[PDB]
RNA sequence: GCUAAACCUAGCCCCAAACCCACUCCACCUUACUACCAGACAACCUUAGCCAAACCAUUUACCCAAAUAAAGUAUAGGCGAUA
């Protein structure tokens, strides 16, 4: 007799079936004893707005505008664009080094640092 | 180490061929039990 | 519809794809090697034709192993080749009467051997017939050496050749490291069993643990693109140098 | 968007349409048309185009082409195969009766020559400086693509900037200087924010 | 007395009886789940 | 119409690759 | 009878004729008498004697056990001395 | 009702297309060819038909020793079970004995 | 006169050929599709029977990897059925 087709949420089941499932709402705290919840500020996620103003873009774009061709940023364009001027001016000084390298840019570990690549440990 | 043959005859299988085994060659007799010697 | 190669082909096809393709030369073709074990539970005819009592004419013979059922606990102890005998029995031995389920269980005995090699004692579950191996072959080290791994019948022995096969392929000084003159002669025992210790480390394993090992072998962490890129620049400025 | 059945019969009145979903409820399952595949490169009528019409009421009169209909190689002339239809017809008022367009197969047409006002067949060839353009068989004369207004209804030249729309001075500015540095850094240091806390080592599994 | 209601609703018993962490206990519930799996059925347990 | 040509005998001795493992067992030893 | 068999798809022959019946080349068989061996202290010596005889079959037995042995029985053989060699062949036989 | 109001399109047979025109070419292969090649070479279709003609049961038998091993799992449970249910009603059943 | 009738496609079947298939983000072995806490539980083990023998009790074909042939022969079997 039960819809088994029927997508299970948490409004169907007993009391204790109800208060256990949740609708993917990520959790910013934890429950002690009394069930008394802790609310961590550190687990709640902050807005990072910035300042809107004297801003020259807006939603849309005039349409004219010159047609341009997708060229997707990789890993090749990002190398040249910003870390080939640096070894080339070095290079041609003849003070380059590979113990130099995290002069250029070069991260050789992703601990330590508040955003790290991988594993990613920051938001979108 | 306990031997023993099969009560029915086997069918050749011919040269690089694996023997076809019917049920009724799981049947065994009792040939010598070693641990008696 | 038809597979294109038969079923039974499926499991070699494996061995041709994947992380399979890499594995060492040498153990791939122990795999594919099946060589007939030593008949234990059934006695062989000895000979490729016998003259029929009947007809009086020579026929052909084969010999066609019975089957054996080895438990998992075989799998911690020598048992020789025995095994359990799953098979029916004829009530007094009289084809007119019931066929009846019979299991034929070799005697198990506890036992402490001594491996030269390995300079260790074990304690290994083993049958009588695991104690006269071992006695015609003068000593266990000999005996977990020279029988083939069909023979055997056990992962702890294949586990135990695995070992003893690493010492005598390094030398290892491990072995009376206060006595070099004891460890010496040892090894010169059994110099004929030593092989190169790159074949000796896939003695034994199974498909499943060599494909780990394999795994960890090339398990690796990625390199960073920035490190590529920068010997390339390099590279690429050396050469216009030249040109000019 | 809208997902159409396997075998859609596609019409004059555009898919996902008021009359189209009439037409062609989600339950309606009729014989597919058999339709001569054409390739991309080997479709020659667009709209605007001047073709000459080859079977029918009004075979050897020319017309411009207003919709194409590549699911079907259909061309709609305008003013040309039509026939009279009642539109607006209420229970009082019987209608007005317009002339309407009947589809036409891309066989039933030809493309006309610019110098000489004759239907011709024609060919896609490259020029020196590489654009591919139809030039006539018999003449050997390019056959310029007709300028048709953008389905989006926007003409670049009457158009003028909303106050949502940015400017092209704006739109254009290149501001991005390259750097090996995220988003999120960039707007830390750009806002100000100070953050002094290390983050902990997890387990992933 | 009168019978037909043999069925008397219950998502404990429905989920801890018929539920996928149930099927996966035993080998012979998950070969349940692969024979649902192999004929397409929409639902593979409660 | 014309016909296409007679199926022939092909000539040359037929040697399986002995490296594919849809190749007949008869086919690689000695007595082939 | 088994007409069709598993593994073959041919007609099979049964054994249990082979070993009680010979079939001469001329479509006769012989056999030998029920019970020429059982109980012959109480049989009187011309009962025995025609017991020892090898008589033929008639048309339904013979044509009951062609159709139980397959082409093989029927083929003609050259048997170094053989005994029934003779009666393999009739002779001034007429309809 | 159970008949059609209206005549079915005309059926257009190309009686000299290439197919028709060029049938029966190199049957005789063997007679006329040195007897490099029989006309059952020429025979295309299952592998275990080619040059071959039996029952049902002499083809169930035939197809199950050479493509058996090649059948998909449900196709070859049901070659298995004709082959027994056409064993027992060549074998058991029928007029006559 | 109604009710109805009529249709030619959707696709499918048998072969050949060729060795298929998995992952945008997020969720999913706990009550699956549930962001976030102490595991150490872990796989292997003869198919039987209907049925045939006009009962039934030994026995009763079941791809095992080359088409054909040897050959339904040798042989096995309540020497029966049949294999
Ligand atoms: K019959
Ligand atoms: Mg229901
Ligand atoms: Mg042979
Ligand atoms: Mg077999
Ligand atoms: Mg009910
Ligand atoms: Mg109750
Ligand atoms: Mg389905
Ligand atoms: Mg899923
Ligand atoms: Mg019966
Ligand atoms: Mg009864
Ligand atoms: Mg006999
Ligand atoms: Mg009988």
């Amino acid at each position: 007799g039960a819809d088994r087709m029927s997508k299970w949420t948490s409004k169907r089941g007993p009391r204790s079936f109800r208060g256990r499932k949740g609708r993917g709402a990520k959790g910013i705290g934890f429950l002690t004893s009394g069930w008394r919840f802790v609310q961590i500020k550190e687990m709640v996620p902050e807005f990072v707005v910035p300042d809107l103003t004297g801003f020259k873009l807006k939603p849309y774009v005039s349409y004219l505008a010159p047609e341009s061709e997708e060229t997707p940023l990789t890993a090749a364009q990002l190398f040249s664009e910003a870390v080939a001027p640096a070894i080339e001016k070095d290079f041609k000084d003849g003070t380059f080094d590979p113990d130099n390298l995290e002069k250029y840019g070069f991260e050789p570990t992703q601990e330590g640092k508040l955003f790290q690549l991988y594993p990613r440990n920051f938001l979108r | 180490t306990v031997i023993v043959e099969r009560w029915w005859k086997v069918p050749l299988a011919g040269e690089g061929r694996k023997p076809r085994l019917h049920r009724r060659h799981r049947v065994y007799k009792l040939v010598e039990d070693t641990k008696h010697r | 519809p038809l597979h294109k190669y038969p079923v039974w082909l499926w499991k070699r096809l494996q061995l041709r794809e994947g992380i399979c393709s890499r594995l060492p030369g040498h153990y791939l073709r122990s795999l594919e090697e099946e060589r007939t074990p030593t008949p234990v539970h059934y006695r062989p005819h000895g000979a490729k034709f016998k003259i029929n009592p009947k007809n009086g004419q020579r026929e052909r013979v084969e010999d066609v192993p019975i089957p054996i059922y080895f438990p998992p606990e075989s799998q911690r102890g020598l048992w020789g080749g025995e095994g359990w005998i799953l098979g029916q029995i004829y009530a007094n031995n009289d084809k007119l009467s019931k066929r009846l389920k019979k299991v034929w269980k070799p005697q198990l005995f506890e036992r402490e051997f001594y491996s030269e090699i390995l300079d260790k004692k074990f304690t290994v579950t083993v049958t009588m017939r695991t104690l006269d191996l071992i006695d015609e072959a003068y000593g266990l080290d000999f005996y977990i050496l020279k029988t083939p791994k069909e023979d055997l019948c056990s992962k702890f022995g294949m586990d135990l050749k695995r070992g003893m096969l690493l010492r005598l392929a390094r030398q290892d000084p491990q072995l009376h490291p206060e006595d070099p003159e004891r460890r010496a002669a040892i090894y010169d025992k059994y110099k004929e069993f030593a092989i190169p210790e790159e074949e000796a480390e896939w003695v034994g394993l199974t498909l499943e643990e060599a494909i780990e090992k394999q795994r960890l072998l090339e398990e690796k962490d990625p390199v960073p693109l920035f490190k590529i890129y920068v010997a390339e620049l390099i590279q690429q400025l050396q050469q216009q140098a030249l040109s000019e | 968007k809208v997902t159409l059945p396997p075998h859609y019969r596609y019409g004059m009145s555009p898919p996902g349409s008021v009359a189209d979903k009439r037409k062609n409820p989600p339950w309606i399952r009729r014989r597919p048309v058999v339709v001569e595949p054409i390739s991309d490169e080997d479709w020659y009528l667009f709209c605007g185009d001047t073709v000459e019409i080859l079977e029918g009421k009004d075979a050897g009169k020319q017309g411009k082409v207003v919709q194409v209909i590549r699911q079907r190689n259909w061309v709609v002339v305008g003013g040309l195969n039509t026939h009279y239809r009642y539109i607006g017809k209420t229970m009082d008022y019987r209608g007005t009766m317009i002339p309407s367009e009947a589809p036409l197969l891309h066989r039933q047409v030809k493309l006309v020559d610019p110098m000489d006002r004759k239907p011709t067949e024609i060919e896609w060839r490259f020029t020196e400086a590489g654009e591919r353009v139809r030039v006539s068989t018999r003449s050997g004369r390019i056959i310029p693509k007709p300028e048709f207004p953008r389905a989006d209804g926007i003409v670049p030249e009457t158009w003028i900037d909303g106050p949502k729309d940015t400017s092209v001075e704006d739109a254009l500015e290149r501001t991005y200087v390259p750097c090996l540095k995220t988003l999120q850094e960039e707007v830390m240091e750009a806002m100000g924010i100070k953050e002094t806390r290390k983050y902990k080592k997890v387990y992933w599994y | 007395k009168a019978r037909g209601n043999e069925y008397q609703p219950s998502n404990i018993k429905r989920k801890n009886k018929h539920g996928w962490v149930r099927r996966l206990s035993t080998p012979a519930g998950v070969q349940v789940i692969l024979r649902r799996m192999l004929k397409g059925r929409k639902s593979l347990s409660h | 119409y014309r016909a296409r040509p007679p199926p022939r005998r092909r000539p040359g001795p037929r040697w399986p690759d002995p490296e594919d493992l849809l190749t007949p067992r008869w086919q690689l030893g000695p007595r082939y | 009878l088994t007409y069709f068999s598993a593994r073959k798809g041919k007609r099979k022959t049964v054994k249990a004729v082979i070993d009680r019946f010979l079939r001469l080349h001329c479509g006769l068989w012989v056999r030998r008498k029920a019970g020429y061996k059982k109980k012959l202290w109480k049989k009187t010596p011309a009962r025995k004697k025609r017991l020892r005889e090898f008589v033929f079959c008639n048309k339904t037995q013979s044509k009951l056990l062609d159709k139980m042995t397959t082409s093989f029985w029927k083929r003609r053989n050259w048997y170094v001395d053989d005994p029934y060699q003779k009666y393999h062949d009739r002779t001034n036989l007429k309809v | 009702i159970g008949i059609r109001l209206t005549l079915p399109p005309p059926k257009v047979v190309d009686r000299w297309n290439e197919k028709r025109a060029m049938f029966g070419v190199y049957d005789n292969i063997g007679i006329l060819g040195n007897f490099e090649k029989h006309p059952k070479e020429l025979i295309r279709g299952p592998i275990w038909l080619r040059g071959w003609k039996g029952n049902e049961l002499q083809r169930c038998i035939r197809k199950r020793k050479m493509v058996g091993s090649r059948m998909f799992a449900d196709d070859l449970h049901n070659l298995n079970k004709r082959i027994r249910y056409l064993y027992k009603h060549f074998n058991r059943h029928g007029k006559f004995r």
